[PDB]
RNA sequence: GCUCGCCGGAAGACCAAGGGUUCCUGUCCAACGUUAAUCGGGGCAGGGUGAGUCGACCCCUAAGGCGAGGCCGAAAGGCGUAGUCGAUGGGAAACAGGUUAAUAUUCCUGUACUUGGUGUUACUGCGAAGGGGGGACGGAGAAGGCUAUGUUGGCCGGGCGACGGUUGUCCCGGUUUAAGCGUGUAGGCUGGUUUUCCAGGCAAAUCCGGAAAAUCAAGGCUGAGGCGUGAUGACGAGGCACUACGGUGCUGAAGCAACAAAUGCCCUGCUUCCAGGAAAAGCCUCUAAGCAUCAGGUAACAUCAAAUCGUACCCCAAACCGACACAGGUGGUCAGGUAGAGAAUACCAAGGCGCUUGAGAGAACUCGGGUGAAGGAACUAGGCAAAAUGGUGCCGUAACUUCGGGAGAAGGCACGCUGAUAUGUAGGUGAGGUCCCUCGCGGAUGGAGCUGAAAUCAGUCGAAGAUACCAGCUGGCUGCAACUGUUUAUUAAAAACACAGCACUGUGCAAACACGAAAGUGGACGUAUACGGUGUGACGCCUGCCCGGUGCCGGAAGGUUAAU
RNA sequence: AGGACCGAACCGACUAAUGUUGAAAAAUUAGCGGAUGACUUGUGGCUGGGGGUGAAAGGCCAAUCAAACCGGGAGAUAGCU
């Protein structure tokens, strides 16, 4: 059956990618918590 | 021209295998293992500057690093770049 | 020409096309030819605005020429060609310095077909000229109502407005609605009617005829839940209430003009 | 290794996406593998991915994103002009053969092609975020010409055969060759050329558009395939010499023709139809400012450059998405034989597999199937399930009907094999020869050869000739819904939703209406034959009475009535 | 010609049986509907939570939907267990 993760690279990064996070106000927020959390991988770029 | 100080950094080590063997004993090529950044003008440059030999022409690759692991401890090798010298008739190395 | 389909395979069997072999077989003039691209009702905001569009055949647009701007030069008309924008077919046509435009077609208009625009132009169909120059009770299409901007009233097909009256600086022109409207007497405007009348004489036949025209279909109100629409509920059809929008606003009957603007120029409201 | 079975429009082959070393070799069997494991997509180590031509990057753009200024907004921020990004689209160029354990249009051999830089030489008006052309583009249908590919004959090499026969109307195998370059064909489109003039293409224009003449009747554009060359080369069934028996080298015959034939190519064509079918660059042209014995343009030759990143391997799957080595999901490309209308179906080729627990026994019972005396719906909520029907041709076919249907109504008959008509016909294709020449990829004649239905008559076999697989059960009365469609992903597919059609109502354009603190945007580059809302729901005959209540529309006299 | 007819791919999901600590958190097998269109599909884009989208089922919005998910107010409140 068709689940609902269907891969596509092109589509995680231009979602969830960085340059697609630090292209706002609420993503740069969202960096801001992973950075200071400390987290080993920030967005999702490879 | 190229810099002598880039050309000296941009070969790294003669690979040593049985493809580079053959590669050698039948088809006038060298392969060797460059820097990451080498182009092909700058690995044909230093060869023909620094083992003073006539080169026909360069081919290369990007050669990607194997996750290995120690105990329960993974790590990805390390991406090299191997360079295919294909020399004229004239050479000896 | 209006024809009945024969009924073989439904669907067919209740078409009437309306055929025009007048009409240009083969590809438009390219240069006044430009990209149209289709919205599906949806604003600059990404959200339906305008429910039920959507879909439908590629269309390519057609600058029309609204504005009738080359006075006293005159054109011959090329041939007609079918425009999907609209209602109405639009004729191409050539000026005599060489220079093609696509205006609306009027009536009797046929290809190889002087038209003039202008204030000496003369009086006979398919000539746009101002409405000081028209004489009254003269059917003219393609009204302007400021003048220079362009044609706005009678354009849809089969379409004319009445001249009614030259009272001054204004021209009183009975509309199509049936409203009776003041126009500055500058206005240029077109003579004759506009001219595919037998348009509305076509009947479709099936569903997706309406929805090769870009029409989605329109879930009528009562048939929903009340979180959707005012009517909805109820166990069994079950209408009890008074007819209104989806946004609660009264239909059958509640007028909805308000622009006080323009009110001015309003001398009778349609009936 | 020999047999046996399974897939073969896939369970073969090649990719994209996705993964990311799973690829290949050596080595280990702890754990992982639903068992054992010497094996493995497991552990460990080593190796492996070679590009001017493939793809990305790059040039150009769609939807859409972002957006200097800007308009707007308590702030954050919204929208958006110039612009700038954004492929799933447009834009230069390589093919055959060989090779590795593992890469190959990348390496090697042979033969090519493309775009830029620079230099020389000959001629020369060049020049844009500007003008024109072009790129540039729908659905369906129909043939015609081809090819891939296949079949048969010829040729060449080999065999004459475990059991009757098999020197022949016999058996097995091979019969392959590309890009590029040259020619220009079956088609398809368009009249061509010269001169003058002009309110158009913001300016200019020799370009485009337009208006006059004059002359010629042809020119041009495009185009599959074939043919020639590439190629006296490669490949080639097989033999020969050594053989770490794994193979390794050497040598190597024929290498043709006929017919059939695509869903591929001519074809972005042609015919037709409404529902009227991207853009921008490269490309070709025109000039403006400027530069004008310079620069630049064109042509030939030479020379240099073409960087960077991807390239392994799986990819309908044990490697991706499904927690699993999961009976599920996953886009494109190639598509052989026989029978067949066919990409169905059966059996097969190339190729790949036998599904990572086995050995027995042959109880009840469960699951998947086969058959069944007599009866034949008696079962049951209900013929649920099963059984049955099932092909092609011809005959024949009712009520009712919107005249289309109903209709494949219903119901029948024929069907294999052999021989003759006819040592294979009708038809298709069509050589050599002959005739003419505006002479060749020509047309006329001619029929050799190949292919080849279908029908009749005669005979013969079986219980049965649509023999397997595949492949309608039919009829009568009636409710609802007109019809095709849509819907409760995962107990409801329906009479519900939709629908064409009808009506009412709003709406005069800065439209009503909707999203939006606003700007703005959709409505629509539309304009009342249009658009929005609401109900009803093809079609036919129709749609009666009630305005007291609630709403809406209209009226303005009087009563009451806020801020002030 | 046709929202035409029969029928594969392709899309679907009408019936039955199995399965129901499944091979599978919705499938398999045998039949079944559509199959040139209101079709189907790939790649990208847009719409967002009282909001979207809806041929309307209160369906769908990441195995979640009469108001998603995450985090916080937050140790809500619980005359109840």
């Amino acid at each position: 059956m068709k689940r609902t993760f269907q891969p596509s690279v092109l589509k995680r990064n231009r979602s969830h990618g960085f340059r697609a996070r630090m292209a706002t106000k609420n993503g740069r927020q969202v960096l801001a918590r992973r950075r200071a959390k400390g987290r080993a991988r920030l967005t999702v770029s490879k | 021209m190229i810099r002598e100080e880039r050309l000296l950094k941009v070969l790294r080590a003669p690979h040593v295998s049985e493809k580079a063997s053959t590669a050698m004993e039948k088809s006038n090529t060298i392969v060797l293992k460059v820097a990451k950044d080498a182009t092909k003008a700058e690995i044909k440059a230093a060869v023909q500057k620094l083992f003073e030999v006539e080169v026909e022409v360069v081919n290369t690759l990007v050669v990607k690093g194997k996750v290995k692991r120690h105990g329960q401890r993974i790590g990805r090798r390390s991406d090299w770049k191997k360079a295919y010298v294909t020399l004229k008739e004239g050479q000896n190395l | 020409a209006v024809v009945k389909c024969k009924p073989t395979s439904p669907g067919r069997r209740h078409v009437v096309k309306v055929v025009n072999p007048e009409l240009h077989k083969g590809k438009p003039f390219a240069p006044l030819l430009e990209k149209n691209s289709k919205s599906g009702g949806r604003n600059n905001n990404g959200r339906i605005t305008t429910r039920h569009i959507g879909g439908g055949h590629k269309q390519a647009y057609r600058i029309v020429d609204f504005k009738r701007n080359k006075d006293g030069i005159p054109a011959v008309v090329e041939r007609l060609e079918y425009d999907p924008n609209r209602s109405a077919n639009i004729a191409l046509v050539l000026y005599k310095d060489g220079e093609r435009r696509y205006i609306l077609a009027p009536k009797g208009l046929k290809a190889g077909d002087q038209i003039q625009s202008g204030v000496d132009a003369a009086i006979k169909p398919g000539n746009t000229l101002p409405m000081r120059n028209i004489p009254v009770g003269s059917t003219v299409h393609n009204v302007e109502m400021k003048p220079g901007k362009g044609g706005q009233l009678a354009r849809s097909a089969g379409t004319y407005v009445q001249i009614v009256a030259r009272d001054g600086a204004y021209v009183t022109l009975r509309l199509r609605s049936g409203e009776m409207r003041k126009v500055e007497a500058d206005c240029r405007a077109t003579l004759g009617e506009v001219g595919n009348a037998e348009h509305m004489l076509r009947v479709l036949g099936k569903a997706g005829a309406a929805r090769w025209r870009g029409v989605r279909p329109t879930v009528r109100g009562t048939a929903m839940n009340p979180v959707d629409h005012p009517h909805g509920g109820g166990e069994g059809r079950n209408f009890g209430k008074h007819p209104v929008t989806p946004w609660g606003v009264q239909t059958k009957g509640k007028k909805t003009r308000s622009n006080k603007r323009t009110d001015k120029f309003i001398v009778r409201r349609r009936s």
